[PDB]
C-alpha cells in the first residue's frame, strides 16, 4: 500500500505540533508503525514504534517524556504530537511500516515507507510581506535586452511562487531560493530579460501568492525617469 | 547498565550482550544476597572462575513469577517453547530477583509484550519477531480482529499490588562458548594478602620459588618484571600490585 | 586516495660508516655488575650502512620499498618532527595483513588492517593566511578498508607541525623485530648537536609495548611529509618543500654482543664477538680487561667448495614394476 | 553515535565499488541483521535488502551484502546514473534499546566544468529607502559550475557584517545562477562614494559598481 503524510508546516518554538498520518487501503491495522526522522547535517534517528492492535508504546532512551503518539482503528490513522520545542527539531519525519520475521537475527527493518513532513521552527513568526520593484538605468542597458523584476522581502513562511501576468509570461523567468538571514527571514527575487522596444508599450507585474498568510499584493513596475 | 538500567525488553525481542576483550570477577555476583533464584547448571556455582571459555553470552528480559521456573532445559509450556528454547547441552548460568519497584506503576503497566501463538516450534537460540497473525484454520482473513485469526503477542498484567508468584522478574541468562579459540574473557586469580620477611611460595607470571620477601633498597627501570644477579640467579621480581 | 609524481632530478643515497650505534635490551631481567652475553639481533660496529637525505636545498624525496628482514634499525637525528610514521606489509595489494603505525598530532594510531596502501603515501601539511601555524590537512595514507580485527590506541604524543633549515637538536632511534610473530618497538630519544657523521656515543634503548600480532613482514617502507608554503603554488608535482631530515636505515646481523650493566643497572658498553678479534677475546674471556698472555677464540675450518664424485667404467639401467 | 562511516568513497564507472560498516559487539557483532537504505536527495528513502541474503521485490541484483563477523560489507557492480545518493548502515543496538542509523557516505561525480560568469549590480530603489533599511542586491547568472565567493568592499574597507550567499540552482539552459544580498541602513547609504560586490571565478575577477550620486 502506499502511506500519504501532510505537507510543510512551521510552528512556535516552544508550541505543540499536530501532524498525522493517514493509510491508503488496508495493511496497517496489523503490523507495527514507527517515526524516523532525518535532518541535514547528521544521521538518521528513531524516536520509537507504536502498535496498532494492542495500543502499546514503546519509545527509545535517547528520547525524554515528551512525545506521544497515538493511534485510531476507526479510520486507521496515526497522530504525532510534540510539544516544548527547540531549535534542532527542524527535521523530516517519516511514517515507516514494519515487518516483522524469523531468524538468528531478527532486527527491526523497514520495507514500506511514508511521504514525509517538514517541520521547520525557528524565529521571524508569520508576517506581512513586502514587495519592492525594480527598474534599469541607462548604464544597464547598452544592448537590445533589459533586466528587471521584483524584490520579495520579510516574507514568512516558505514556500512561495512568483508569477507575471498570470502565467502570461514563461520564457525568459527566473525564481531564485530563499536564504537563512540574521533573525531568521528569509529573502529571493526574479529577474525576466525582455527587449527595450516594450518598456514604453507593455506594463510588467508581479502577482505573489501567499497561503498561510492568505495575502497577494498587486505592485507596479515603472522605469526610472532620472536615468 | 544490562541489570541496572531505566527500562529493559521483552520477550520476542531481548537485549543481546556480548563480552569481549574483558576481563570480570564473579565472587560480587554471588555474596549479593539480593537474588530471589539461582540456578547454574554445567558448572558448580563456586568453581567457575578458575576455568574460563572463549565468549560469554547475556541475555536480559522480564517474565512473570511464575514462569522463573520455566527457565530449564527439558520440559514443555507456553513461553520456553515459543519465545526461547533451551538446547539439551545447555551450560548457562541463570540468574532471577525481583525489583517490582521499577517496572510496575499503578493503573496497569503493559509497556513490555509476549508470543502465545505460533505455528511450530523453534531452533534454539533464535529470536522470533514476527508480528504475523497466526492462522488457525485453512481461510485467509486479511489480517482483522475476527474469526479464526488471533493476534500472537498479548499484553502483560504486571501490577505492583500483586502476591509473589506473578511479579515481574528480572531474569538473565550467561551462557559460555567452547570454540577453538584464546578466551576473550577469562577468570583471574584472586589477590591474596601481601606477606613479607617470612618463608612463602609465589607465582609471579614467570618462576615458581620458595623464599622470603625482603625489602630492597634499589629502585629498578619501569619496563622490567625480573632480576638476575652475578651468580645467574633470578632473586629479584617486582611485585606488581 | 592519493596522486601520482613527475619524473624530476634526485640525488643518489651516499654511504656511512656507524659509530656504536644499535643497542638495545636483549631481554627484560635486571643485570647489575655481571657480564653476560646473549646471541639476539644486534647491529655490528663499523659497518656500511645506507645514508637517504630528506633536504629541500635540489627537490630530494626518496622513499623506496626495501625490504624487512630480522631486526632492522631506522636512527634518525629528528628535529622538527618530519618523519610522521611507517608502514609494513608484503605485496601492498589489500591482500595481507598491513601494518599502519603513524604518529599524528592528536595520538598515536596503530591499526594493523588491511588497508590500500598506494605507490607513495605522505602526510601533507598547508599552511593557512589567517591563521600563522602550520597544520595538517592533507590525509593521503590510504583508501579504504573492509573489515578489520585489530586496532590499539598508544599514549598521546605532541609533535611541532613547523619545518625549518637549521641545525638538528634531536636523535631518535627505532627498533623493529618480528619473532613468533610479535612486534617490538625500541625507542628513546637523546639530544646531541651534528648533522652528519654520529659520533662515538653510547645510549640504550628500552621497549615500550609489545604487539602480539602474529603476521610475517618482509617488506617495510617509511613515510615523509611536506610542507605548502606561500613559496610553492600548492600542487605536489615539482614544487614542494620537505625541511631538513636525515635518517638511516640498517639491518640487524644475529651477532652475540657482551653487555655491561653498572650498579644502577643501564646498559655501559657492547662487545662483538665477530668482528674484531680483540672484541671477540674479550666476550669470550668474560672480561673487560685484557692482561698479557695467548688465549684461544674459536677454531678454524676451511669449507669445501667443489665435490668431485664420479663413477668411471660402468653403467645400466632398472626396469621397475 | 555507535555507528560510524567514511565520510566519501571514490569510484570509476565500470568496476567494483565497496563500503564498509563499522559498530560495535553489542549492535551488528552481537548477531543482528543489518539492513541498507539509499537516501535519495528528493524523495522517501526504500528498501534496499534485509538480513543480507534475501532479494525484496523491485531492486535490481547488482546490490550484494556480505557480513564478516562484526563488520557488514556492500558491493556494487557498475555505476549507473541513479547512485547520486547516501548509503547507510542500520542495526539494532541494544545499549540504546532500539535501532540506530549509520553516518552516510556521499558517492557522485560533480559534472561540473568552467565557465566564464556575468554579474549585475543593482542599486535599491526609491521606495525601499524610507522603509529604514537598505537592500544591497548582486545577482551573478550564466556560469558553471556553482561556487562564487562573494566578497563586498566600499572603496575602503571589506564588509564584514550583512553578507549572504544563497545556493544556485539549475537553470533551463543547464547553467546557474544565484544572488547576494546587503542588509544595510539609507543613512550611511549616502555618505559613502560607491559599493561594489567583488567574486572570483577561477581566478576570473570581475568588478561592477554603481553611484548614489
Ligand atoms: C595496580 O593498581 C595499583 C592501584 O590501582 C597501582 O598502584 C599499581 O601501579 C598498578 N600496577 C600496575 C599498573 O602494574
Ligand atoms: C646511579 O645510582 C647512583 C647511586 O646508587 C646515583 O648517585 C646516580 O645518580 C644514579 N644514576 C642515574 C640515576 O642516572
Ligand atoms: C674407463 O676406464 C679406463 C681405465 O680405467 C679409462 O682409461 C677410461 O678413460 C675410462 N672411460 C671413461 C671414464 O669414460
Amino acid at each position: 500500500v502506499q502511506l500519504v503524510e501532510s505537507g510543510a508546516e512551521v510552528k512556535k518554538p516552544g508550541s505543540s505540533v499536530k501532524v498525522s498520518c493517514k493509510a491508503s487501503g488496508g495493511t496497517f491495522s496489523s503490523y507495527a508503525i514507527s517515526w524516523v526522522r532525518q535532518a541535514p547535517g547528521q544521521g538518521l534517528e528513531w524516536m520509537g514504534g507504536i502498535i496498532p492492535i494492542l495500543g502499546i508504546a514503546n519509545y527509545a532512551q535517547k528520547f525524554q517524556g515528551r512525545v506521544t503518539i497515538t493511534a485510531d482503528k476507526s479510520t486507521s490513522t496515526a497522530y504525532m504530537e510534540l510539544s516544548s520545542l527547540r531549535s534542532e527539531d527542524t527535521a523530516v519525519y517519516y511514517c515507516a511500516r514494519e515487518n516483522g520475521y524469523s531468524g538468528y537475527g531478527a532486527a527491526a527493518n523497514f520495507d514500506l515507507w511514508g511521504r514525509g513532513t517538514l517541520v521547520t521552527v525557528s524565529s521571524a513568526s508569520t508576517k506581512g510581506p513586502s514587495v519592492f520593484p525594480l527598474a534599469p538605468s541607462s548604464k544597464s542597458t547598452s544592448g537590445g535586452t533589459a533586466a528587471l523584476g521584483c524584490l520579495v522581502k520579510d516574507y514568512f513562511p516558505e514556500p512561495v511562487t512568483v508569477s507575471w501576468n498570470s502565467g502570461a509570461l514563461t520564457s525568459g523567468v527566473h525564481t531564485f531560493p530563499a536564504v537563512l538571514q540574521s533573525s531568521g527571514l528569509y529573502s529571493l527575487s526574479s529577474v525576466v530579460t525582455v527587449p527595450s522596444s516594450s518598456l514604453g508599450t507593455q506594463t510588467y507585474i508581479c502577482n505573489v501568492n501567499h497561503k498561510p498568510s492568505n495575502t497577494k499584493v498587486d505592485k507596479k513596475v515603472e522605469p526610472k525617469s532620472c536615468d | 547498565e544490562v541489570f541496572n538500567a531505566t527500562r529493559f525488553a521483552s520477550v520476542y525481542a531481548w537485549n543481546r550482550k556480548r563480552i569481549s576483550n574483558c576481563v570480570a570477577d564473579y565472587s560480587v555476583l554471588y555474596n549479593s544476597a539480593s537474588f530471589s533464584t539461582f540456578k547454574c547448571y554445567g558448572v558448580s556455582p563456586t568453581k567457575l572462575n578458575d576455568l574460563c571459555f572463549t565468549n560469554v553470552y547475556a541475555d536480559s528480559f522480564v517474565i512473570r513469577g511464575d514462569e522463573v521456573r520455566q527457565i530449564a532445559p527439558g520440559q514443555t509450556g507456553k513461553i520456553a517453547d515459543y519465545n526461547y528454547k533451551l538446547p539439551d547441552d545447555f551450560t548457562g548460568c541463570v540468574i532471577a530477583w525481583n525489583s517490582n519497584n521499577l517496572d510496575s506503576k499503578v493503573g496497569g503497566n503493559y509497556n513490555y509484550l509476549y508470543r502465545l501463538f505460533r505455528k511450530s516450534n523453534l531452533k534454539p537460540f533464535e529470536r522470533d519477531i514476527s508480528t504475523e497473525i497466526y492462522q488457525a484454520g485453512s481461510t485467509p482473513c486479511n489480517g482483522v480482529e475476527g474469526f479464526n485469526c488471533y493476534f500472537p503477542l498479548q499484553s502483560y498484567g504486571f501490577q505492583p499490588t500483586n502476591g509473589v508468584g506473578y511479579q515481574p522478574y528480572r531474569v538473565v541468562v550467561l551462557s559460555f562458548e567452547l570454540l577453538h579459540a584464546p578466551a576473550t574473557v577469562c577468570g583471574p586469580k584472586k589477590s591474596t594478602n601481601l606477606v613479607k620477611n617470612k618463608c612463602v611460595n609465589f607465582n609471579f607470571n614467570g618462576l615458581t620459588g620458595t623464599g622470603v620477601l625482603t625489602e630492597s633498597n634499589k629502585k629498578f627501570l619501569p619496563f622490567q618484571q625480573f632480576g638476575r644477579d652475578i651468580a645467574d640467579t633470578t632473586d629479584a621480581v617486582r611485585d606488581p600490585q | 586516495q592519493c596522486v601520482n609524481l613527475t619524473t624530476r632530478t634526485q640525488l643518489p643515497p651516499a654511504y656511512t660508516n656507524s659509530f656504536t650505534r644499535g643497542v638495545y635490551y636483549p631481554d627484560k631481567v635486571f643485570r647489575s655488575s655481571v657480564l653476560h652475553s646473549t646471541q639476539d639481533l644486534f647491529l655490528p660496529f663499523f659497518s656500511n650502512v645506507t645514508w637517504f637525505h630528506a633536504i629541500h636545498v635540489t627537490k630530494r624525496f626518496d622513499n623506496p620499498v626495501l625490504p624487512f628482514n630480522d631486526g632492522v634499525y631506522f636512527a634518525s637525528t629528528e628535529k622538527s618532527n618530519i618523519i610522521r610514521g611507517w608502514i609494513f606489509g608484503t605485496t601492498l595489494d589489500s591482500k595481507t595483513q598491513s601494518l599502519l603505525i603513524v604518529n599524528n598530532a592528536t595520538n598515536v594510531v596503530i591499526k594493523v588492517c588491511e588497508f590500500q596502501f598506494c605507490n607513495d603515501p605522505f602526510l601533507g601539511v598547508y599552511y593557512h593566511k589567517n591563521n600563522k601555524s602550520w597544520m595538517e590537512s592533507e590525509f593521503r595514507v590510504y583508501s579504504s578498508a573492509n573489515n578489520c580485527t585489530f586496532e590499539y590506541v598508544s599514549q598521546p604524543f605532541l609533535m611541532d607541525l613547523e619545518g625549518k633549515q637549521g641545525n638538528f637538536k634531536n636523535l631518535r632511534e627505532f627498533v623493529f623485530k618480528n619473532i613468533d610473530g610479535y612486534f617490538k618497538i625500541y625507542s628513546k630519544h637523546t639530544p646531541i648537536n651534528l648533522v652528519r657523521d654520529l659520533p662515538q656515543g653510547f645510549s640504550a634503548l628500552e621497549p615500550l609495548v609489545d604487539l602480539p600480532i602474529g603476521i610475517n613482514i618482509t617488506r617495510f617502507q617509511t613515510l615523509l611529509a611536506l610542507h605548502r608554503s606561500y613559496l610553492t603554488p600548492g600542487d605536489s608535482s615539482s614544487g614542494w618543500t620537505a625541511g631538513a631530515a636525515a635518517y638511516y636505515v640498517g639491518y640487524l646481523q644475529p651477532r652475540t654482543f657482551l653487555l655491561k650493566y653498572n650498579e644502577n643497572g643501564t646498559i655501559t658498553d657492547a662487545v662483538d664477538c665477530a668482528l674484531d678479534p680483540l672484541s671477540e677475546t674479550k666476550c669470550t674471556l668474560k672480561s673487560f680487561t685484557v692482561e698479557k698472555g695467548i688465549y684461544q677464540t674459536s677454531n678454524f675450518r676451511v669449507q669445501p667448495t667443489e665435490s668431485i664424485v664420479r663413477f668411471p667404467n660402468i653403467t645400466n639401467l632398472c626396469p621397475f614394476g | 553515535s555507535v555507528l560510524t562511516q567514511p565520510p566519501s568513497v571514490s569510484g570509476a564507472p565500470g568496476q567494483r565499488v565497496t563500503i564498509s560498516c563499522t559498530g560495535s559487539s553489542s549492535n551488528i557483532g552481537a548477531g543482528y541483521d543489518v539492513h541498507w537504505y539509499q537516501q535519495l536527495p528528493g524523495t522517501a528513502p526504500k528498501l534496499l535488502i534485509y538480513g543480507n541474503s534475501n532479494r525484496p521485490s523491485g531492486v535490481p541484483d547488482r546490490f550484494s551484502g556480505s557480513k564478516s563477523g562484526t563488520s557488514a560489507s556492500l558491493a556494487i557492480t557498475g555505476l549507473q546514473a541513479e547512485d547520486e545518493a547516501d548509503y547507510y548502515c542500520q542495526s539494532y543496538d541494544s545499549s540504546l534499546s532500539g535501532s540506530v542509523f549509520g553516518g552516510g557516505t556521499k558517492l557522485t561525480v560533480l559534472g561540473q566544468p568552467k565557465a566564464a560568469p556575468s554579474v549585475t549590480l543593482f542599486p535599491p530603489s526609491s521606495e525601499e529607502l524610507q522603509a529604514n533599511k537598505a537592500t544591497l542586491v548582486c545577482l551573478i547568472s550564466d556560469f558553471y559550475p556553482g561556487a562564487v565567493t562573494v566578497a563586498w568592499k566600499a572603496d575602503s574597507s571589506p564588509v564584514k557584517a550583512g553578507v549572504e550567499t544563497t545556493t544556485p540552482s539549475k537553470q533551463s539552459n543547464n547553467k546557474y545562477a544565484a544572488s547576494s544580498y546587503l542588509s544595510l541602513t539609507p543613512e550611511q547609504w549616502k555618505s559613502h562614494r560607491s559599493y561594489s560586490c567583488q567574486v572570483t571565478h577561477e581566478g576570473s575577477t570581475v568588478e561592477k559598481t554603481v553611484a548614489p550620486t
